[PDB]
């Protein structure tokens, strides 16, 4: 519905400052705020250019025309988080932009492993068929899977999950492929593709 | 000082009525300062604001309510004044409603404005609580182990499968806590028919093979499933 | 769908009271038609008429000389200022501004009331027209009277800014 335009993603490295948009806002009940992630949303600043107490200066408001602006100069580990701004409308109701995911950089390039797994006896028992894939181990947090037979690839049963950090600080994704025992063994190989910035990891089984 | 608690059923069912209170600890709902309501995160997803409300009236009203027009059709907003409690009635959920659900506290030009007040900023937020909506019924996981190589790098690992079960959660633990190093379990998978699904990976040497074998301990508190399997290669 | 004429001060959050009258006072230059101003100004809380408004004055002759305006039916005014005083020391609330309530119809209808007897003390003819006050004092363009025991002064303007026949 509507909402107020802000940048998907930004990235800094620690000392430098970055400056996010947010488009929409005709007055200047101008808001912004700072979500960590596995975390509540904290108010970093109200009225376009004030902040709240026990915030640091570094935070800076902005609103040239209709374009709001956030300033965060001199960044470090705590200031990834998501940036959400917000602002009056009409007569008396609230909107919101659709955040900006920011990222503090200096946290070398990781690559992922796979294990990917055949059904079992037992499951195939009660005429089921399902083939995991286990993605682990890399940096940055955002990967794409696509599954394959023997060369071909598969576009039904996919059913791919979001990513999440693991005590390594590395995050960890799964995706989980259900069909029928009989396209299983018809289909000799059965290809599982996992890309990385990029560049592809590949995992094959076949019985 | 200032604190937001909210409160409810963390899973409620679908087309049922969604209710949560919130519990306010270091102001005064009475206060002319400001509104109070809720704001909405589905997962994963941005915020949305849901509504607010303030007792404090003029010449011709006794109070002011403000909704978000979609959701003003199936939402009720309420305040306890004197027992310092927020509230919110949701009728006729669906799985669209399934979000964490913060408790707001409403700045902007509040206290003394011209023609209406304009609350425009969530001042002070709560910790949230995260609602599930489902129209699905409790069973229990199909446990099937994962058998791994016979003859990668040394080290070889082999994982259990929880298979379709509602609702969350299941806790995996290798040999009843005999291994802690080299030991992991994977989150679970939305499934299109409403249900749930997981797996773990545990990392073992070839040479325990033979005599030595493994055995995962699964455990679900609403169905009532404490079933293990050992686990063999060929 | 009504008027609101702006006011100044307070203190009453409430008069609520009716039009008796009003003082008139023309100037010169005549041109063609003559043009009539207010200039106290307008009467609260009298003696109204029995049947349509009564019309005399001291010298009609005399430009120099003030006009009586006795009207037959009572126009409500309903006068407020911000009135929420329970935190101390500022108020809280609306501000909105110090104003005086009248139905557009309602004053529209009685001022056609005057115009029609100002048609006939004047030998017909009619091309009345209501412009602002020539000054003096403050109390003489700002509407000077008693309500509510107090006295206070507010503008009017958008009350005689018409053109009748
Ligand atoms: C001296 O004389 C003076 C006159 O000369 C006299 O002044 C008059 O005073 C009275 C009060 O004393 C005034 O009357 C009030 O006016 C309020 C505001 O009115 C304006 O706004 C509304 C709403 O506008 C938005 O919403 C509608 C519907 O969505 C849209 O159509 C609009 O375009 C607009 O939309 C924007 O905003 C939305 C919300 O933010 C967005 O979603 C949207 O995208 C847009 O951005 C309009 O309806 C009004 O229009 C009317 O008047 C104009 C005049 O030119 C006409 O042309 C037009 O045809 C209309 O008739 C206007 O623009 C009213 O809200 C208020 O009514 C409420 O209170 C009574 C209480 O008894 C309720 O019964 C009633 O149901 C209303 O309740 C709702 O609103 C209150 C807040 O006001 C909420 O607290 C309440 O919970 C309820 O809210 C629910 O509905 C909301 C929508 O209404 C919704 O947003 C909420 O989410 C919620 O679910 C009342 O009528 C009057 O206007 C003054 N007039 C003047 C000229 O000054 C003065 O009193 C005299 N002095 C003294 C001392 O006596
Ligand atoms: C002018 O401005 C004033 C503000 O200065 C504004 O006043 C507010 O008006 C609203 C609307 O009426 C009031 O809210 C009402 O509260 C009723 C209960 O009132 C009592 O409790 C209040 C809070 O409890 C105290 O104690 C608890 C203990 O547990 C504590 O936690 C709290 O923090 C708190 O300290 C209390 O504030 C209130 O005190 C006021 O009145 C006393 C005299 O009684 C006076 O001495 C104080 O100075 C103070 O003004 C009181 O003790 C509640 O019942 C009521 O109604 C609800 O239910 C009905 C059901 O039909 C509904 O109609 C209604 O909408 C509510 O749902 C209502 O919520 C608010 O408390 C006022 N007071 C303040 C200070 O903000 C005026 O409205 C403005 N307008 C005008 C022109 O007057």
């Amino acid at each position: 519905q509507s909402a107020l335009t802000q940048p998907p993603s930004a990235s800094g490295s620690p000392g430098q400052s970055i400056t996010i948009s947010c488009t929409g806002t005709s007055n200047n009940f101008v808001s912004w705020y700072q979500q960590h992630a596995g975390k509540a949303p904290k108010l970093v600043i109200y009225d376009v250019n004030k902040r709240p107490s026990g915030v640091p200066d570094r935070f800076s408001g902005s609103k040239s025309g209709n374009t709001a602006s956030l300033t965060v100069s001199g960044l470090q580990t705590d200031d990834e988080a998501v940036y959400y701004c917000g602002s009056l409308v009409g007569n008396w109701d609230v909107i919101f932009g659709g955040g900006t995911k920011l990222t503090v950089l200096g946290q070398p390039k990781a690559a992922p492993s796979v294990t990917l797994f055949p059904p079992s006896s037992e499951e195939l028992q009660a005429n089921k068929a399902t083939l995991v894939c286990l993605i682990s181990d890399f940096y940055p947090g955002a990967v794409t899977v696509a599954w394959k037979a023997d060369s071909s690839p598969v576009k039904a049963g996919v059913e791919t999950t979001t990513p999440s950090k693991q005590s390594n600080n590395k995050y960890a994704a799964s995706s989980y492929l259900s069909l029928t025992p009989e396209q299983w063994k018809s289909h000799r190989s059965y290809s599982c593709q996992v890309t990385h910035e990029g560049s592809t990891v590949e995992k094959t089984v076949a019985p | 000082q200032p604190q937001l608690q909210e409160s409810g059923p963390t899973l409620v069912e679908a087309s049922e009525t969604l209710s949560l209170t919130c519990a306010v600890s270091g102001d005064s709902t009475a206060a002319c300062n400001s509104f109070w309501g809720w704001v909405r995160q589905p997962p994963g997803k941005g915020l949305e604001w849901v509504g607010s409300l303030s007792h404090c009236a003029s010449y011709w009203n006794r109070g002011w309510t403000y909704h978000n027009p979609s959701l003003k059709s199936r939402l009720t907003l309420a305040l306890d004044t004197p027992k310092n409690l927020v509230f919110l009635k949701l009728n006729s959920v669906t799985a669209a409603d399934t979000a964490t659900y913060y408790c707001a506290r409403f700045g902007g030009e509040v206290l003394r404005y011209t023609d209406w007040p304009k609350p425009a900023w969530v001042d002070l937020w709560g910790r949230g609580t995260l609602v599930t909506v489902s129209s699905a019924s409790t069973k229990g996981p199909s446990v099937f182990p994962l058998a791994p190589s016979s003859k990668s790098g040394g080290t070889a690992a082999l994982g259990c499968l929880v298979k379709d079960y509602f609702p969350e959660p299941v806790t995996v633990s290798w040999n009843s806590g005999a291994l802690t190093s080299g030991v992991h379990t994977f989150p679970a998978v939305l499934q299109s028919s409403g249900l749930y699904s997981l797996s773990s990976v545990v990392t073992v040497p070839s040479s325990s093979l033979g005599t030595q074998t493994y055995i995962c301990n699964v455990n679900h508190k609403p169905s009532n499933t404490k079933v293990d399997k050992r686990v063999e290669p060929k | 769908d009504t008027i609101t004429l702006p006011c100044r001060p307070a203190p009453p959050p409430h008069c609520s009271s009716n039009i008796t009258g009003l003082i008139l006072t023309r100037d010169g230059g005549n041109s063609n038609n003559e043009s009539e101003i207010f200039r106290t100004q307008l009467l609260l809380n009298g003696s109204l008429a029995e049947e349509e408004v009564v019309i005399r004055s001291v010298n009609f002759t005399d430009n120099a000389k003030s006009i009586c305006v006795q009207l037959n039916t009572s126009v409500e005014i309903n006068c407020t200022r911000p009135n929420n005083n329970t935190r101390p020391g500022e108020i809280i609330g609306d501000i909105r501004q110090a104003h005086c309530n009248i139905s557009r119809a309602k004053w529209n209808n009685t001022l056609k009331q005057i115009a029609s007897k100002l048609r006939e003390q004047f030998g017909n003819n009619k091309t009345i027209i209501f412009k602002q006050s020539s000054g003096g004092d403050p109390e003489i363009v700002t509407h000077s009277f008693n309500c509510g025991g107090e006295f206070f002064y507010c503008d009017s303007t958008q009350l005689f800014n018409s053109t009748w026949f």
